[PDB]
């Protein structure tokens, strides 16, 4: 606001604001079988296989 | 010069046979014929014709 008393009056302004992102990982686990890796590939066998 | 089989003779777990198994963990063999002396005929004497 210019004001008309004995101040000093001030001039324009301006100003620098900096931004940055925050990362953030996140890490989970899945264990699968031994016998579900090998018998993923198998075929053709009995009805009970 | 004899006579015989010329092949083998098979035992697939299909059907009924496969559920004990699963499940119970004990099988059967020929659960129709199992079968057909309990259901179907209960009384019969074991004759053997």
């Amino acid at each position: 606001i210019a004001h008309g008393d004995g101040r000093r009056p001030n001039k324009q302004r301006q100003y620098i604001v900096m931004k940055a992102c925050n990362k953030h990982h996140i890490g989970a686990e899945i264990e699968l079988a031994a016998a579900d890796i090998e018998l993923l590939f198998a075929e053709k066998e009995t009805p009970l296989d | 010069a004899m006579s015989g089989p010329a092949a083998y003779a098979s035992y697939v777990v299909r059907g009924a046979n496969l559920v004990t198994a699963v499940s119970y963990g004990r099988a059967m063999r020929n659960f129709e014929q199992f079968m057909a002396r309990i259901v179907d005929h209960p009384n019969a004497l074991p004759s053997v014709e």
